[PDB]
Parts: structure tokens; C-alpha cells; sequence
């Protein structure tokens, strides 16, 4: 079993990195002077797929692709787009994540052909240029997200508490590769900053059952836990497919993209 | 490289420096494979305890860095050492961490009383032993894996509000085999908790009688020596005392080199007799069951803390030196 696997009541992500969601949103006014909410939030789903296109490309586990996802979401929750680019803090935050869960070092070739070849092939739509980067920019990003998430490295994440209740139910086969689908999808969303892990479980969960019409009411009733804050999420949940609907990336992201504040020069 | 101006130079204006904090220079007491440790100094002197600040080895983060961090940002337990702070240093991309500083070890402690030949008090064995079980308790509770317990990773706080309290550590490195379990040596490809248990054991043992239980001279994972010491010291393990021995992957190596019959009149009982540990002591019996030869036939740290031993009288106290002067010597500088 895995390394602090039942320590979340004493972990470094619950005393730390669950946020109040009103200290988030105070935090992202900074960047809202140069793009609507909707484009924010537009935004957040572009580099979560990169960072997924990233993971796919460098054959890395969900739970890498989902931990180097929450130190982007760490990283500019603190801090404005500005501060350094996101293109750059999207591959470093997979090099640390495979690190910390124990694949490896992802070589400076391998790391930057990622990149280049990612943007090139699935994202040309949002960058005509080639990724400018190089392991030395890596290296620096790395150092400044490693302090700004003052060394917490070890995260927790969905997958684990659903896969035990979905046991405990009796309906893996049934529902475990939709709800688990479902919790790769909170990841476009602030989810992971304000709830449990666990609790982002179960309502992936319920709306799986929702899905596909499985009746789990008495499963759900019989759980010691806060419904009230399980709905909260659900909502969220329920809104992103009503937004993935309305969105269209590819046709938008460019001109988003150009909306981002840009960072000071020196000089 | 286009990174903003303004954010840059704010973190930099409040970036903490470890050479400004901390007086450190000529101060190195450990050189090791994972870095340099110094008995620090704080140079903003509302402070006068030692603390511990270890230079990692290498630049950026490493596998051996980022694991270091990741795991001590979250474990915390009285009987691990703590994780204080992390400096990055920005110049030349070194990493460096802060500890409250121990200054006593199992290592120089051990060697204190095998040069004077007094022998370790008792209490005080008991209650290293108790504090290291609980230490490792909380890391295989928490499924962290020491992997090369030995008493020089066994700090022991001195004087200060910790007096006396153990600290499990990693230290580092060449090697010795004497604190590895035989399965390790018959190629065993995974660390587990019973290879931890196994290397407690050891230590208890040293603690008992003041020499390494299985001390060997110097030599794949197939060690005919070390082996050879285990074996003159425990017996040759009988078919039914470890059934799967026959699948570790040197088990026909160990037939080739190996005979029973060599080994006949030795046991463990024996051995610590020689040493005027009793066999019919409650401290026996637990050592007895630390050294296990079959793994799956190790107790496990809970249960060892459960041992009667540990209600027997002297009870263990959380100062190992039980509130008297402490005689061993501060460590040296290297
Ligand atoms: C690559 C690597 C290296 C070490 C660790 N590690 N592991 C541990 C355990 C006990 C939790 C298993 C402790 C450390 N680091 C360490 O003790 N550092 C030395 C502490 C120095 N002492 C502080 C107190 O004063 C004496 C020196 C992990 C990964
Ligand atoms: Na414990």
C-alpha cells in the first residue's frame, strides 16, 4: 500500500490546501481586471486538458496527471496568470508530480519533446508557435512551485474512496468506469481546493447512479456524512457539463489566451 | 525566462536565506551519500539550541530529495525526527533542511559502553527499545519503510525539553550486512516491514550485551559471510521454522555452501547465555521473537510494543536517561 495512504485528517493537503472558497475568488480579482469569470473558468479546463495531454503523451498513471493538476490549481490560486506562464508551470508541474509518486526523472529530452510535440499536434489551434522552453526554465519553475506550495508534495485524490465504495456497493463493474470518469472531469473545476477528496468520491458517484438509473438512495442515506456539502458538489458537477456543452475551446481559446495579463519585463 | 518582474523580485526581497539565519561554517558533524549535516547556530540570536541543517546532496530536486521532503512535510510523531524547514536556494539550486538538533546517537552510545569493559542500564535499553518500536509503529502504520535501521539512525535527544527522547533517522552511508534480515540475503527482492522488525532486533540485542549480534568482516545480494555469522549465532533453520525459505533465489546457493550439521550446537538461547542474558527473561523472549528467521514468523512492531516486557518493572520512561547526567560525549565534528 501507498506511502501516507490513511493519514488525510493529518496530512499537509487538509491542514493547508483545502481553501475557503471566498479567500480563492478575493485572490482571483487580480486576474478578472483582464478576463470575465467565464473566461477564467474557460481557461482552467485548457490546462487541464494540456496537462492531461501531457501525462497521456509521457505515459504517466491518472493519479500523477491528477496530482501535477492540483499544483497548477495550487500554484495560481496564490498566484495571477502573470506571475509565470502557464504553458511553462503546465509541464514542470508533471515533472515534479512523476517525481513525488515515485515513476521517475522524466529526461530533459523526453520532458521538452512532450511539450513541443503535445502543442504542436493537439493544441495548435491556441499556440501557432512552437514551445519555447527549455530544462533550464524547468528547473527555475520548480523551484518557485515548490516554494509556493511551502514542500507539500504528497496529495490526495478522488479515485482511492471511490474505488472502496464502489466495492463496498457491489457494482464495480457497473459503475465504476463512469464515476471514475466523472472524477477525472472535476479536475476542470476548483473542486479539489475546497472539499475532501472522499466527498468529491461521492458525488461522482451519485451522479453515475443518476446516469445510469441505478437506485443507491438507501446506500447513500446510510453514510455518516454532510449531504448538504455532497449536493454543493453534485451542483458544481452538474453545472461543468452544462458549460463543457456551451463551450467551444478550439473556436475560443486563442483570443482567450491573448486576454491573459502578461508578465512585467525587467528593466 | 518571461517571468514577471514584480513577482520575482517580491519573493526574492522575502526569501529567507539559510546563511543569513544560521552560523554553520565549519560546523559539519555527518558526511554521508544523501549530503552534509551542521550543528547550526542561529545567528539572530533570540535562541541559544543547536539545530541540525543538512545540505542535500546534489542541485534541484531530486528522486532522493523530492522523497525526503514529500515524506517528512507529512509525518509527524514524537519518536521521528521532525522536518523543521526547507531553505531553496536560488544561486546555486541547492536543498537544505532544518532539524531540531539530537546529539546523541545508538551508534556512539553502544560504542561508549563497549569501550568501558559498564553495561547499558537496563531502564535505559527498555526504553530505547519501547520509542523505537513506537517510531516505526507510526511509519509502518502510515506504510513508510525505514530499510536500514541500524544504531547510528537511532538519535537520541540531549539536554534540552526533548532530554532523552529517541529519534528514529535516515542517515545514510560503505556498508555492512549486520542488521540485514536473511531473506535479504538469500535475494529477497522487496523491503517489508518484518526487514525493519528483523534490524530492531539487532539493535536490542546490541543494546543487551553491547556487541552487533551478528558482527561480520568485511565481503549480488548472496552474502556467504554474513549468513555464516547468523547461522553460528541462531542455527540452521529447520524445513518447518521457515517453509518458503526454498523460494528465495539463492535458496540452492545456500545448500551448495551451507550444511546443517555445521550448525548444530548453536541457538540463540546459547549465544545470550554467553552474554549472562537470562533465557527465561522477559527480555529474551522478546528478542526472540524480533529475530524470527521466517519473516511471515516476525511479530510486528504493535505487538512487540504490547510485549510484557515493556510491564515488567522498570517501566519505560520518555527520557531514556531516566532524569540522570547523561556521560556520553557531544559528537564530533568530521
Ligand atoms: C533520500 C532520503 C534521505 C533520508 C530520508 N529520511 N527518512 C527518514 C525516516 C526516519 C522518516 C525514514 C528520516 C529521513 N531524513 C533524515 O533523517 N535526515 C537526517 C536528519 C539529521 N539529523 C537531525 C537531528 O540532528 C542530527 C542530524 C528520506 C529520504
Ligand atoms: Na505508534
Amino acid at each position: 500500500d501507498k506511502a501516507m495512504a490513511g493519514n488525510f485528517w493529518q496530512s499537509s493537503h487538509y491542514l493547508q490546501w483545502i481553501l475557503d472558497k471566498q479567500d480563492l475568488l478575493k485572490e482571483r480579482q487580480k486576474d478578472l481586471k483582464f478576463l470575465s469569470e467565464e473566461e477564467y473558468w474557460k481557461l482552467q479546463i485548457f490546462f487541464t486538458n494540456v496537462i492531461q495531454a501531457l501525462g497521456e503523451h509521457l505515459k504517466l498513471r491518472q493519479q500523477v496527471i491528477a496530482t501535477a493538476t492540483v499544483y497548477f490549481k495550487r500554484f495560481y490560486a496564490r498566484y495571477s496568470l502573470k506571475s509565470i506562464d502557464p504553458v511553462l508551470m503546465a509541464p514542470t508541474c508533471v515533472f515534479l508530480a512523476s517525481k513525488v509518486e515515485e515513476f521517475g526523472v522524466v529526461s530533459n529530452t523526453r520532458l521538452i519533446a512532450a511539450a513541443t510535440s503535445v502543442l504542436k499536434t493537439r493544441f495548435s489551434y491556441a499556440f501557432p508557435k512552437e514551445f519555447p522552453y527549455r530544462m533550464n526554465h524547468i528547473l527555475e519553475c520548480e523551484f518557485y512551485l515548490l516554494e509556493l506550495m511551502d514542500c507539500c508534495l504528497i496529495v490526495y485524490h478522488p479515485y482511492r474512496p471511490l474505488l472502496q465504495y464502489v466495492q463496498d456497493m457491489g457494482q464495480e463493474d457497473m459503475l465504476l468506469p463512469l464515476a471514475w470518469r466523472i472524477v477525472n472531469d472535476t479536475y476542470r473545476t476548483d473542486l479539489c481546493l475546497l472539499y475532501p477528496p472522499f466527498m468529491i468520491a461521492l458525488a461522482c458517484l451519485h451522479v453515475a447512479c443518476v446516469v445510469q438509473q441505478k437506485d443507491a438512495r438507501q446506500w447513500f442515506a446510510e453514510l455518516s456524512v454532510d449531504m448538504e456539502k455532497i449536493l454543493e458538489i453534485i451542483r458544481v458537477i452538474l453545472k461543468l457539463y452544462e458549460q463543457w456543452k456551451n463551450f467551444d475551446e478550439r473556436k475560443e481559446m486563442a483570443t482567450i489566451l491573448s486576454k491573459m495579463p502578461k508578465p512585467k519585463p525587467p528593466p | 525566462d518571461k517571468m514577471d518582474y514584480d513577482f520575482k523580485v517580491k519573493l526574492s526581497s522575502e526569501r529567507e536565506r539559510v546563511e543569513d539565519l544560521f552560523e554553520y561554517e565549519g560546523c559539519k558533524v555527518g558526511r554521508g551519500t544523501y549530503g552534509h549535516v551542521y550543528k547550526a547556530k542561529r545567528k539572530d540570536g533570540k535562541d541559544d539550541k543547536d539545530y541540525a541543517l543538512k545540505q542535500i546532496e546534489g542541485t534541484g530536486i531530486s528522486m532522493s530529495a523530492c522523497r525526503e521532503i514529500a515524506l517528512l512535510r507529512e509525518l509527524k510523531h514524537p519518536n521521528v525526527i521532525s522536518l523543521q524547514k526547507v531553505f531553496l536556494s536560488h544561486a546555486d539550486r541547492k536543498v537544505w533542511l532544518l532539524f531540531d538538533y539530537a546529539e546523541h546517537d545508538l551508534w556512539h552510545i553502544i560504542k561508549f559502553h563497549r569501550a568501558s569493559k559498564v553495561q547499558l542500564p537496563r531502564g535505559m535499553v527498555k526504553s530505547l527499545l519501547y520509542q523505537i518500536l513506537d517510531g516505526i509503529h507510526y511509519l509502518h502504520a502510515n506504510w513508510v519503510l525505514h530499510r536500514d535501521l541500524k544504531p547510528a539512525n537511532i538519535l537520541v535527544m540531549g539536554e534540552g525539553p526533548e532530554r532523552g527522547r529517541v529519534k528514529i533517522a535516515d542517515m545514510g552511508f560503505v556498508v555492512t550486512f549486520w542488521y540485514r534480515a536473511p531473506e535479504l540475503l538469500l535475494g529477497a527482492r522487496h523491503y517489508t516491514k518484518a526487514i525493519d522488525i528483523w534490524a530492531i532486533g539487532c539493535i536490542f540485542a546490541e543494546l543487551l550485551t553491547s556487541e552487533p549480534i551478528f558482527h561480520c568482516r568485511q565481503e549480488n545480494p548472496y552474502h556467504h559471510d554474513q549468513l555464516d555469522r547468523i547461522f553460528n549465532v541462531m542455527g540452521f533453520p529447520a524445513d518447518k521454522d521457515w517453509e518458503d525459505i526454498k523460494k528465495m533465489p539463492e535458496h540452492s546457493t545456500l545448500m551448495k555452501d551451507f550444511r546443517r550439521n555445521t550448525y548444530t550446537n548453536c541457538s540463540l538461547i546459547k549465544y545470550m547465555e554467553k552474554h549472562k542474558v537470562k533465557p527465561d527473561s522477559k527480555a529474551f523472549h522478546l528478542l526472540q521473537k524480533l529475530l524470527t528467521m521466517d519473516p511471515i514468523k516476525r511479530i510486528t512492531s504493535e505487538q512487540a510494543m504490547q510485549d510484557p516486557y515493556f510491564l515488567e518493572d522498570p517501566l519505560p520512561t520518555s527520557d531514556v536517561f531516566a532524569g540522570c547526567q547523561i556521560p556520553y560525549p557531544k559528537r564530533e565534528f568530521l
